[PDB]
């Protein structure tokens, strides 16, 4: 098992001696490495042309949050409120009150990307699969107050992307 | 009276103008369970907690509202707070009285 | 009872048991008890004064060539006549196995430093000193680490709020960052997850 | 709103102060003492976002709210007042810009501010003018500010009016100025000595005083005026300036007209001139000593002496040879009064 | 912005005299 | 029972006096080297005050423990550990005033 | 939106097989019915 | 991506990169995939399961204890000594 890195030692044979001496005086390995970077000059550059091209991702990838509707057009969220109860950063805050119809609903679902750690526990937790960690990954913004999403904001994110998200979940759920 | 107030960095305000409130917690009555009931704990008194002007969050000032500590014996708890030089409100363990039960007493007549 | 549960070898439990007996007899001026955690982890106790002599022999051969502290943990518990409860892991190499001696300590009694015995414990003395009140005697240099400068109160005291009693913020009128009491927003919502119905008949203390 | 909780960075307060032109020395400090209270503010920018940027930390998330505006459009000023409980005027300018003619700055803007303060039902309005604003032939600022003073008083009479007795601070355009007069060579004195005399107030004191003035129910229509505890002579004063800046001190006696020839020479620069004839008249006219008007101590705040605080203000002017030194070494300047 | 309306909705004195 | 340092009071009080000597003499150097603009007196007075803060402690070991925690600070200022911020921190200068008068407090906030 | 017919008890899931709300049984016919989150009432 | 260059490149390298060209992925795994179906799991039998058996956390037991000092003979090792390792076999030195 155990292996000796090094430990191997140079021969004192005169051909070898002259070789190492000529190596020192004439810099063989030096020019070797130099030739190596020469060799990497000729390979095709790895850069992608962002924005105009964008890097590969995955169906499972996590990003901006977004509550989302039934196809019926009704919202999914039902305030079982355990999204609050499982987020380690406890970013989420929820305050449900009854619908006039009598159905359970949120009044001010909110979240703040300032504290959220994008761990995707909320994505797992929801029994009705309401909140979803959306594919979008870019929403850097000027002002701190914008980070602190309101419920309406999440819905708008759910409106913007719904075909996309439904596509990911469609492509992914079997592995769940 | 092993006072250690100088050793703790705690500001004088909160070894002074507030009190601990030792008790063995009551059973949640919705529950029929008994487990969480036992073992002394050392809750502090509540102070002010207003509201965030933005987003409506319950912003809060007091340094140590959420603190709470389990114990095995009450004397140990009182002595504990005494070591801290703490004001306290010890409360009795209030075990339910044992009660007679009989399925057949339902069928007296 | 196979696929899920761990098999737990009897053998190791034997050897650790007998070895615990072995040390128990070799030096019983101080080994209060040599309990073996059933998942193969021996762990003898020590009278707090007795720290150096035990650990010393613990490096010294008989079989106890347990060189290198893995760590110097300092479990806290508000109860007990003395709250803080120090712990020493140890590892022997040739017989590849780990043990774990441990003591107890008053808030105020100065237990001696164990730096000389395990060698690589100089950093730990400073750690536990600045994460606790406990003092180690014959330590070349206790001083704060893992904190700010002033800061004062030890954390990890099992009490002591996680949000602490202070905060820095930069203040233009004086053009400088400065300490100031926490004023914390949102407040640490504190769930009480803990639930009724004891799950563990196999333990559960006598009602007394 | 009713105030809640310990005063603090998270603390609410009813104040929804609106400060105009806070980009300057005052009231960056005034916003800060609002901010330690946690009181909301709506400082609105005329200039550019960038210079305003350092204003941001002072608040607490949603507190500070920059708003675009113009002093010339009526509704533009209707914007930032629109929910303000109180509106405060700190706007001032030493050198007359072109497009803002020197008069409107001290007339029109305070005017629209005053009457809009009326229409919006603003709970309090407040305004600043130099103690020497009392009309005098030299200098058009004292007079134009007297005009807007009297105007807002005529329009929002219950407004209290600031009359500060020269504030000294690290960001000052005054003390730093005479500190920087070294750069030309000497220090132009019209005739040295008692040719004019001044008294100063710590900037910090003025700020604390203003917010305390909102903290004072009594500070209604009263025209507050701020003076520091000590009294000094301009000559001995500058003597103390180079006594703390350690720079060589050359008094430079001068016939009065030539200094104005100098001011006319230096008004030429398109940018922001170091000196101007208006400032030339800011120079030689002494502050009046009247104390009977409502003022700083009436607020209950006591002035911080300049003598311990000039050092921090001027250390940046120090040569490296002297850049570290105790203030006490310099010797407290004698007080004329 | 703030969401979920109000709290205490405290009552106020009547317009009518006495 | 093992004592930390000095047995009985007074033996420990001398320690603390020594400590005051050290702090006091060091202070002008602190104001000089740190470019602090606190009045050179004020630091001294504040030192004396901090020394008054525990001027009623009476336990045996606790006081020597107090000079242990007292050494480290001069230990830091002498090594230029801590900074202008960190050492100016003691003066609480940015705080809003908080009168201890009952009625004064009474108007301001819900209080304890 | 319009209520589905029933007679009487019947499933609901919100229509998403392992994508909808977890399965429940509404129990009405001529009466208006339900429900979980899916509004899929069974008034008929 | 031309013979005029690739030859010179490989010779400059002394490694002949063309066999790998690992610095890019010209044609790796296709992204869309057939549905998973995915494994059931060992205990999913309905015919015989009892959690009283399968449970592991209930097998937790209080630590075995010895001495409790609080309340010939022969010497012995904690464990038999481990053997010295064999030296790598195929590549004894590096
Ligand atoms: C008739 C006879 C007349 C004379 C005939 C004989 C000629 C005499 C022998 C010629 C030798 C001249 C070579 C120049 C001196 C070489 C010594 C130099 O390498 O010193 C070493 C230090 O090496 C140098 O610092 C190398 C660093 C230089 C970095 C630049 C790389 C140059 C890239 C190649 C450019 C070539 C362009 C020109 C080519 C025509 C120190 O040796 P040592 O301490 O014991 O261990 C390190 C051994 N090294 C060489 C493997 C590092
Ligand atoms: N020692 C002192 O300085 C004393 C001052 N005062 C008075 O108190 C006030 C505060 O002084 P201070 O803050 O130092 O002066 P500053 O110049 O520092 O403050 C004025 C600010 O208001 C802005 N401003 C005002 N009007 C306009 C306008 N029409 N368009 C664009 N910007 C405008 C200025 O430019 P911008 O915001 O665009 O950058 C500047 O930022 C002054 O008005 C002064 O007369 C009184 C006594 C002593
Ligand atoms: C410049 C500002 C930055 C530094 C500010 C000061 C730094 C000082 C840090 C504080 C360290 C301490 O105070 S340690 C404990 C001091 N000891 C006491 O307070 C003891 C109080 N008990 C007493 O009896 C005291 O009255 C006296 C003064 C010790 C009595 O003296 P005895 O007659 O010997
Ligand atoms: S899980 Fe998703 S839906 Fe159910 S409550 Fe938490 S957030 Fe609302
Ligand atoms: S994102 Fe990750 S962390 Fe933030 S809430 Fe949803 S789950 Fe909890």
């Amino acid at each position: 098992t155990y292996k000796f890195v090094n430990m191997r030692e140079p021969s004192m044979d005169m051909k070898s001696v002259t070789d190492r001496a000529a190596q020192t005086l004439l810099w063989t390995e030096l020019v070797r490495g130099l030739g190596m970077t020469l060799s990497y000059l000729f390979r095709e550059p790895a850069t992608i042309n962002y924005p105009f091209e964008k890097g590969p991702l995955s169906p499972r990838f996590r990003g901006e949050h977004a509550l989302r509707r039934y196809p019926s057009g009704e919202e999914r969220c039902i305030a079982c409120k355990l999204c609050e109860a499982v987020c380690p950063a406890q970013a989420i805050t929820i305050e449900a009150e009854p619908r006039a119809d009598g159905s359970r609903r949120t009044t001010r679902y909110d979240i703040d990307m300032t504290k959220c750690i994008y761990c995707g526990f909320c994505q797992e937790a929801c029994p009705v699969d309401a909140i979803v960690e959306g594919p979008n990954f870019e929403f850097s913004t000027e002002t701190h107050e914008e980070l602190l999403y309101n419920k309406e904001k999440l819905l708008n994110n759910g409106d913007k992307w719904e075909a996309e998200i439904a596509a990911n979940i469609q492509a992914d759920y079997l592995y769940r | 009276k092993l006072d250690i107030t100088t050793l703790t960095g705690v500001p004088e305000e909160h070894i002074k103008t507030r009190k601990v409130r030792i008790f063995v917690p009551a059973r949640n009555n919705m529950q029929s369970g008994v487990n969480n009931t036992k073992k002394w704990k050392m809750e502090f008194d509540t102070r002010e907690r207003w509201e965030n002007p933005l987003m409506g969050w319950s912003s809060t000032a007091d340094p140590l509202s959420n603190l709470v500590l389990t114990f095995s014996t009450k004397e140990d708890a009182v002595a504990f707070a005494e070591k801290n030089g703490w004001s306290f409100d010890v409360e009795e363990r209030k075990v339910p009285k044992p009660k007679s039960k009989s399925y057949g007493a339902n069928f007296s007549w | 009872t196979r696929p899920t549960i761990r098999p737990r070898n009897d053998v190791v439990h034997k050897q650790l048991s007998a070895f615990g007996q072995y040390v128990a007899e070799i030096l019983p001026k101080y080994v209060q008890q040599v309990q073996v955690s059933c998942f193969n982890e021996l762990e003898i106790f020590i009278h707090p004064d007795g720290v150096i002599p035990v650990l010393t022999f613990l490096r010294d051969h008989t079989n106890a060539q347990f060189k290198s502290l893995a760590d110097l943990t300092a479990v806290d518990v508000p109860t007990r006549q003395n709250r803080f409860e120090i712990v020493y892991n140890l590892l022997s190499l040739r017989f590849n196995s780990r043990i774990r001696v441990k003591t107890y300590t008053d808030e105020l009694t100065p237990i001696e430093s164990s730096v000389t015995v395990y060698k690589a414990a100089n950093w730990y003395e400073r750690e536990i000193w600045d994460m606790f009140g406990v003092f180690f005697a014959n330590h070349p240099d206790l001083r704060r680490i893992l904190t700010d400068y002033g800061f004062e109160g030890h954390p990890f005291r099992k009490d002591f709020p996680l949000s602490g009693y202070v905060e820095l913020r930069y203040d233009d009128e004086v053009k400088r960052v400065v300490a100031e009491p926490v004023e914390l927003a949102q407040e640490f919502r504190k769930f009480d997850l803990n639930s009724p119905w004891e799950a563990f008949p196999a333990y559960r203390q006598p009602p007394e | 709103l009713i105030p809640h909780g310990k005063g603090g960075r998270s603390s609410v307060s009813g104040i929804v102060a609106t400060v105009f032109g806070a980009t300057g020395f005052l009231g960056r400090y005034v916003v800060n003492h609002l901010g330690r209270m946690g009181s909301q503010v709506i400082v609105p920018y005329r200039c550019e976002p960038y210079d305003t940027m350092h204003l941001r930390p002072m608040g607490d998330l949603g507190q500070i709210i920059f708003m675009e505006w113009n002093g010339k459009d009526k509704d533009s000023i209707r914007k930032v007042v629109e929910h303000s409980n109180v509106v405060i005027n700190l706007v001032g300018r030493e050198w007359e810009t072109k497009n803002f003619d020197f008069e409107d700055v001290f007339v029109k803007i305070p005017h629209a501010i005053a009457q809009v303060s009326k229409e919006a039902g603003v709970e309090k309005l407040i305004h600043i003018s130099h103690l020497n604003a009392d009309i005098k032939s030299p200098s058009r600022y004292l007079r134009s500010k007297a005009v807007g003073e009297k105007e807002v008083r005529a329009a929002f009479p219950e407004a209290t009016i600031i009359k500060p007795s020269d504030i000294f601070g690290r960001e000052d355009r005054f003390l730093n100025y005479f500190a920087s007069m070294r750069w030309f060579g000497g220090v132009p004195l019209i005739s040295l000595g008692k040719e004019t005399v001044k008294q100063p107030v710590y900037i910090v004191d003025v700020s604390k005083g203003i917010i305390n003035a909102i903290k004072d129910p009594d500070a209604k229509g009263k025209t507050f005026a701020f003076v520091g505890p000590n009294r000094y002579l301009l000559f001995d004063l500058v003597q103390y300036i180079f006594a703390v800046a350690y720079r060589p001190f050359l008094p430079y006696p001068l016939p009065h007209f030539a200094y104005r020839w100098v001011g006319r020479l230096f008004e030429v620069s398109p940018f922001e001139p170091w000196t101007t004839r208006d400032k030339v008249e800011r120079v030689h006219m002494s502050d009046m000593t009247l104390p009977h008007l409502p003022g700083l101590e009436d607020l209950g705040i006591q002035a911080t002496p300049l003598e311990l605080k000039a050092i921090e203000v001027l250390r940046r002017h120090r040569t490296y040879r002297w850049l570290t030194s105790e203030m006490e070494d310099v010797k407290p300047a004698k007080t004329v009064n | 912005y703030s969401t979920t309306r109000k709290k205490i909705q405290e009552w106020v004195p009547p317009s009518t005299p006495y | 029972v093992k004592p930390i340092f000095s047995r009985d009071m007074n033996e420990a009080k001398r320690r603390v006096r020594e400590l005051y000597r050290a702090w006091y003499r060091e202070v002008p150097n602190t104001v000089h080297l740190f470019q602090l603009d606190i009045s050179v007196k004020q630091g001294r007075d504040k030192v004396r005050e901090m020394f008054m803060k525990n001027a009623h402690v009476t336990d045996p070991r606790v006081v020597d423990l107090l000079v242990i925690k007292g050494k480290m600070e001069l230990e830091e200022t002498i090594n230029v550990w801590k900074q202008r911020t960190h050492i100016m921190r003691f003066f609480h200068e940015t705080e809003a005033p908080r009168p201890t008068d009952f009625l004064s407090k009474f108007y301001v906030g819900h209080d304890p | 939106p319009v209520s589905e017919v029933g007679s009487r008890v019947i499933s609901c899931d919100g229509g998403g097989g392992a994508l909808g709300h977890p399965r429940v049984y509404i129990n009405l016919d001529k009466e208006t019915k339900t429900g979980t989150c899916g509004y899929c009432g069974l008034q008929f | 991506a031309t013979r005029v260059i690739q030859l010179l490149r490989n010779w400059a390298s002394g490694r002949d990169l063309q066999a790998k060209l690992q610095l890019r992925y010209q044609e790796i795994s296709k992204r869309t995939q057939p549905p998973p179906k995915l494994p059931v799991g060992p205990s999913h039998k309905l015919s015989n399961n009892y959690y009283c058996t399968r449970d592991g956390r209930r097998e937790a037991m209080p630590p075995s204890i010895v001495m409790s000092s609080q309340k010939e003979k022969k010497a012995v090792t904690p464990a038999p000594p481990i053997k010295r390792w064999e030296l790598s076999k195929d590549q004894p030195y590096l």
